């Protein structure tokens, strides 16, 4: 703390101050130049289609387009405020779900419009130029009385809660290859589709768990299997995953309802301790 | 398939790797 | 409570015999029934007390409190953060109990190293029996400068002082008297209280008390680091708590914070820096002790390694104190003493009646009575227990001496007077061997100017001739002549009162010298050689090269004194004293100019009349000075004069008059084998041999716990900035969190805290002895050098080789360098289950932290793998690898158990759950190999060029 050290009669704490900073600029500089070094020449290592490593990325897990704060679904059917956040999310989402952004241009193209085998597009190399995808229609989930081209949650029923499954390159998920499994549809047929049910979480959430609707391609419950395998970002561009809408008709108003909703498979696969794997958890309740 | 990794195998050959450096340590001691 | 009543009545008390004592054997049937005679010690903890008393005592027990909580609030439903303080405590309480528990077991055992003697007198005969074994009967004859073993009541003095100095605290020393003087026994003349010094004269008395019914039964660098420590702690506290009100603002649930605060306070102090500094210096104590180099305190370790002068005597010391008679003048004739068991040669006649004259002065003054059974051996090799002078002046005699018990039989003494270093003077009377001449004898211990000053009639053949202007002057030449060889001559008179004024029955005194010697008969003079020890040489060498001023306080003439450094080697070839400038070109003295003369030999009576400034310049002036007969005062005198100008001084001492000397200094040196207990407890250094070899491998064992102490923190304050560096681009740089907290408790508890040890195993450099001595006050421990080296050249490249692992695996995984910036925000935010790659790919929130805590895991193994080089590195700051070699075998067996420690925590099943520690690919332990051999490569070029140009810029500001 004393007054006489930083400047006697020739420097602040050292002399001239300057054979430090410059070995510290070159030392610094070259040292730079290594850590550039190593880290370009990892890069030649890695692929530029798909990951080195894809086994982190487990059967892909599934989620709900509405992002809710604590996995809860609380609004007021009475107030238009209290569904602003709710709505306006599912909007967003959907501005590139739209006819309007689906031109050919050698970029789409006219699927199927029934569920189709996976479509095999080439093998993952530049030998090949960009890759046309498959294009989604909005007006397949639509809604069983209500507006055109709705995606509100209205004073009737709850906002549809879309359901999709996270994108894995190269990934082609096998639906369960038997007959009368845990899911029970009226269009029920192994292929190209895969599996999905929004149960309750207890046999007292069960009780008056509603009459849930699904809204997906070809009217059945699942995930058409002709927009599989997706082919990456660089290849793909504005890539139009599958889409499955699940509406909630009749519940109990007041009261805190927990919904599972799984995706059965054989490709798909659970973990106890990722809840999204495979599988999702929401709570939905509407105050009178 | 670009899925799956063979755990349990790596668990198997790296602890013998750890068992091996611990045991010419003790090894190295003793001598 | 024995003063009061009479010798006879407490003699018979205890069986005992005033001149034989007790036997041999019945002090084992008293031994056994009192016990040893030593005091109690405190009861000893159990061991299990101090094991507790760090890991739940102290601050510390905050730790242990919140480790609970968080496990009970797991239990019924925050795991991590429970054993991250359940780990801080266990592992820094089990560190400093290992470090605590092993220098104990290391200052204890000098304890032991050496004992502590007693004369005792059993069946008339004396031995030295350890101090314990002493039984409360027996007879113990304690001498000036010793100390009492247990409580006497004195039956014979002979003039001795004792100095209390423990119950009343007066450091005057109260004389002793056989007669009763008081009644109250804390102020009597008998008693001797026990634990207490005798200084002057001689006393015998009988043990009354022993044991427990006694009247007394009844460092700077440990302060350098300790504020260094605080100085660190204070911007960890001050950084935790930075980041953790930065973290709760961006918002992380307040236990994310938590650990967050731990991660930032151990990262940033070194957790066991003090342990190894006060083990370190026991370490070397102990290894010091091996070599013949004892230490009391432990600040004396601290020392020795900054010693700048070594303040050593000639006799004993730099001289194995067995002196031989080697030549002889007497008669104006030069002599040659060969010594052979058949008397050949015949250099010298054997019937002259100078032989027997001069003979009978000192054979009978020996103390030292022959062993019985010693007659086999030859007299030669009969060892003398006395005066080393008088022992050879018996050894050059009893060579024709033919029965010498006889001799000592035949004439007894009178009274004996103790002798000094000062005084010089032992007077005793016998009886004259020639039965007309009932006269006496006097025996002397004077130099030859002495006598010469004394003696005013010569002795040859026959008749006390008077002396001649001429004899004097040949005198002169043949004393040069003798003390040119470095050989002491000895002055020894011996005289025949005249009858007519001594009668027959005379009882004179000894304290009042009232005897005629003056302008007395005398014959000759007779040297003797004392011989350096083997490695003395070798030990002046070094210190001339280690920048070691060595000086030689003597107590002879000051020719021998010269001729004697001259030949040990304190004395260069290449320096000459002012005299010898004179004597070569014949100018008298007082012209020659005394800058060329680097050597000075100095009068001990010359000294006393020197001003401050005197001294002051002396020292100043000459680079090689001894002192010549001068007084253990006069030593004072220099110890106080020589660390005027800031030296470490380090004085030798044995006798009792020299615990001022051994005070003042910054070291003080006693004798194991040679040194009376006053200096062996006021000295702060026993030397378990008394060769002068062992100060200076002393000094290089000091001066190298400095290096060694060195390493082992520049290797242990390397593996910060790689455990801090990443929280800073954590919120700096929105990225992933590259290290985790229990990943740290790993880099800075594990292979940084324990591994450093390792360093203090190792052995000296080449140039240990070859550099000048550190200034205690201007050299400090931790410098602007050593973290100009850890926090910013080799802390900086392990940090990179933990951020490569880091950007490989994330990059292998999906996650590419380029948009990894600014994605924390995403990444840590656990309702966002979808978030995006490089890729396209979409990733939940638990399969993303999947592959985080396994860049955690790779962080940490990257970090062990630069730790190899940075070991290696580490061993030596001047001298090289391929040059030193890996020759201590812990510093490898560190290298081998880290890694395997780091090889287990990831593959060991169950590791992911507890410390979210995950497997790593093959391909992962290679990431850090390039910055590795970065580290090893840098330093061994950067040490090649500060062995080029000594004192260069590289030296200056990276010689840490």
């Amino acid at each position: 703390i004393w007054n006489s050290e930083k400047k006697e009669f020739l420097g602040r704490t050292g002399g001239s101050w300057f054979k430090i900073l410059l070995f510290y600029v070159i030392f610094y500089g070259c040292l730079a130049g290594i850590f550039i070094g190593t880290i370009q020449v990892m890069l030649l290592t890695i692929s530029e289609f798909k990951p080195t490593y894809q086994d982190r990325v487990a059967p892909p897990g599934l989620t709900q387009i509405p992002q809710i704060q604590k996995t809860e679904i609380s609004f007021r059917p009475n107030d238009p405020k209290s569904y602003e956040a709710y709505v306006l999310n599912i909007v967003r989402f959907l501005e590139k779900y739209k006819d309007s952004a689906q031109r050919d241009d050698m970029i789409f193209e006219d699927c199927g419009d029934v569920p189709s085998e996976p479509k095999e597009r080439g093998d993952f190399n530049h030998e090949r130029g960009e890759r046309k995808v498959c294009r989604f229609k909005l007006e397949w989930l639509g809604n069983c009385s209500g507006l055109n081209d709705e995606t509100y949650g209205y004073k009737e029923g709850k906002p549809c809660i879309i359901i999709k499954l996270n994108r894995v390159l190269g990934f082609k998920p096998k639906p369960p290859k038997n007959e009368s499994l845990e899911t029970y549809p009226v269009m029920k047929y192994n292929p190209n589709v895969l599996p999905v049910q929004c149960t309750g979480k207890r046999d007292e959430d069960k009780d008056k768990v509603g009459n849930v609707e699904y809204f997906g391609l070809g009217n059945s419950p699942g995930f058409p299997l002709q927009y599989y395998p997706y082919y990456g970002k660089l290849l793909q561009p504005k890539y139009l995953q599958p889409l499955l809408a699940v509406q909630f008709t009749n519940l109990t108003m007041d009261t805190e309802i927990r919904i599972e909703c799984k995706a059965y498979g054989e490709n798909i696969g659970y973990s106890e301790k990722d809840r999204f794997q495979g599988r999702f958890d929401v709570k939905i309740e509407v105050k009178s | 398939d670009p899925f799956h990794y063979d755990y349990q195998t790596l668990r198997i050959g790296g602890l013998v790797f750890a068992v091996v450096l611990f045991s010419v340590g003790i090894l190295l001691i003793l001598s | 409570t024995e003063h009061k009543m009479s010798v006879e009545e407490v003699c018979r008390k205890y069986n005992t015999d005033c001149v034989q004592g007790l036997t041999h054997s019945k002090a084992q049937e008293i031994l056994a029934r009192d016990g040893p005679n030593a005091l109690t010690p405190p009861p000893t903890t159990p061991e299990w007390v101090k094991f507790c008393r760090q890991l739940f005592g102290g601050f510390s027990i905050l730790l242990w409190i919140g480790a609970i909580l968080c496990f009970l609030a797991y239990g019924i439903q925050n795991l991590y953060l429970g054993i991250v303080l359940a780990a801080v405590v266990i592992i820094t309480g089990c560190f400093s109990y290992y470090q605590e528990a092993k220098s104990s077991k290391i200052m204890e055992s000098f304890k032991n190293m050496v004992p502590q003697q007693a004369l005792v007198i059993r069946e008339g005969e004396k031995m030295q029996v350890n101090a314990e074994e002493v039984v409360v009967g027996d007879l113990v004859e304690i001498k000036g400068g010793d100390r009492v073993p247990a409580d006497l009541r004195i039956i014979s003095a002979h003039g001795c002082k004792v100095d209390n100095s423990s119950l009343t605290g007066e450091s005057e020393p109260q004389t002793r008297s056989p007669d009763c003087t008081h009644d109250n026994p804390l102020e009597t003349r008998n008693i001797t209280f026990f634990s207490t010094n005798c200084v002057e004269g001689t006393a015998r008395g009988v043990v009354v008390a022993t044991g427990d019914r006694t009247v007394m039964g009844r460092t700077p660098i440990a302060i350098e680091i300790e504020h260094f420590i605080q100085l660190i702690t204070g911007v960890a506290v001050f950084l935790g708590v930075s980041f953790f009100i930065l973290s709760l603002i961006l918002g992380y649930t307040w236990l994310e914070a938590v650990i967050f605060l731990i991660g930032i306070i151990v990262a940033n102090v070194p957790e066991g820096l003090l342990a190894t500094v006060t083990v370190c210096l026991t370490l070397t104590a102990k290894r010091m002790a091996r070599k013949n180099c004892l230490v009391k305190n432990l600040e004396a370790v601290e020392t020795l390694g900054s010693t700048s002068t070594i303040c050593s005597d000639k006799t004993g010391t730099l001289t194995q104190n067995r002196m031989t008679v080697a030549h002889m003048w007497f008669d104006n004739q030069i002599h040659e003493a060969d010594t052979t068991e058949d008397q050949s040669g015949t250099s010298f006649d054997k019937s002259s009646h100078t032989w027997v004259a001069l003979s009978h002065i000192a054979g009978l003054c020996n103390r030292a009575v022959f062993k019985g059974g010693q007659d086999n051996i030859p007299v030669l090799k009969r060892d003398v227990a006395g005066d080393a002078s008088e022992s050879a002046l018996l050894k050059c005699i009893e060579l024709s001496s033919g029965s010498v018990k006889l001799m000592r039989e035949r004439n007894k003494k009178v009274a004996e007077i103790p002798f000094n270093s000062t005084n010089k003077y032992q007077l005793s009377i016998h009886e004259t061997e020639d039965p007309n001449d009932n006269r006496y004898l006097l025996v002397m211990k004077g130099a030859p100017e002495r006598i010469l000053d004394r003696c005013s009639t010569i002795l040859l053949q026959g008749k006390e001739q008077p002396l001649d202007e001429e004899m004097k002057e040949a005198f002169q030449n043949a004393y040069l002549e003798l003390g040119g060889l470095g050989e002491r001559v000895l002055g020894f008179c011996h005289y025949y009162l005249p009858e007519e004024q001594f009668p027959k029955g005379f009882a004179f005194d000894c304290d009042d010298v009232n005897f005629t010697t003056d302008n007395l008969c005398f014959v000759g003079l007779m040297s003797m050689i004392d011989p350096p020890r083997a490695a003395v040489p070798d030990a002046v060498g070094k210190c001339r090269s280690a920048g070691i001023k060595v000086i030689m306080v003597t107590g002879d003439h000051p020719i021998t004194a010269k001729a004697i450094a001259k030949g040990v080697g304190i004395i260069s070839e290449g320096n000459e004293t002012v005299e010898d400038i004179a004597a070569r070109l014949n100018i008298p003295v007082s012209q020659v100019n005394p800058r060329d003369a680097k050597a000075c030999v100095i009068h001990g009576t010359d000294l006393k009349d020197f001003t401050s400034e005197q001294i002051d310049e002396i020292l100043q002036n000459h680079t090689e000075i001894v002192f010549a007969r001068t007084s253990p005062q006069q030593k004072l005198i220099i110890v106080e004069g020589c660390q005027r100008q800031g030296a470490i001084v380090a004085v030798t001492g044995d006798g009792v008059n020299d615990s001022p000397a051994l005070k003042k200094a910054d070291i003080g040196v006693a004798m194991g084998i040679a040194g009376s207990d006053v200096s062996k407890q006021a000295a702060d250094m026993i030397l378990l041999d008394d060769n002068f070899a062992s100060i200076v491998t002393g000094v290089e064992e000091g001066r190298l716990i400095f290096d060694n102490l060195k390493k082992s923190i520049a290797y242990t304050l390397t593996s910060n900035i790689p455990e801090i560096t990443p929280f800073l681009l954590f919120i700096m740089a929105n990225i992933p969190l590259p290290l985790g907290t229990i990943t740290i408790l790993c880099i800075d508890l594990g292979t940084d805290m324990v591994p450093a040890i390792s360093l203090a195993y190792e052995a000296a450099e080449s140039d240990i002895m070859k550099r000048q001595p550190r200034n205690p006050r201007t050299d400090k421990l931790v410098n602007e050098r050593l973290i100009s080296m850890a926090y910013g050249q080799i802390g900086m490249i392990q940090a990179l080789g933990g951020f490569f692992s880091y950007f490989v695996i994330l990059a292998e995984n999906g996650f590419l360098p380029g948009n990894l910036v600014g994605i924390r925000l995403n990444w840590d935010d656990r309702t966002v289950n979808d978030l995006e790659d490089s890729y396209g790919q979409q990733w939940t929130y638990e399969q993303r932290k999947v592959v985080e805590f396994t860049c955690h895991t790779a962080f940490f193994v990257s970090i062990v793998v630069v730790q190899w080089a940075d070991l290696i590195i580490c061993k030596t700051r001047r001298n090289s690898v391929f040059q030193q070699g890996m020759k201590n075998k812990i510093l490898i067996f560190g290298l081998f158990e880290e890694t395997a420690l780091a090889a287990f925590l990831s593959y060991c099943p169950g590791m992911d759950v507890a410390l979210r520690m995950y497997p790593l690919k093959p391909s992962w332990w290679f990431c850090a190999f390039p910055y590795s051999f970065l580290i090893f490569v840098y330093d061994e070029i950067r040490k090649l060029i500060l062995r080029r140009n000594p004192g260069g810029w590289v030296e200056k500001e990276t010689y840490y």
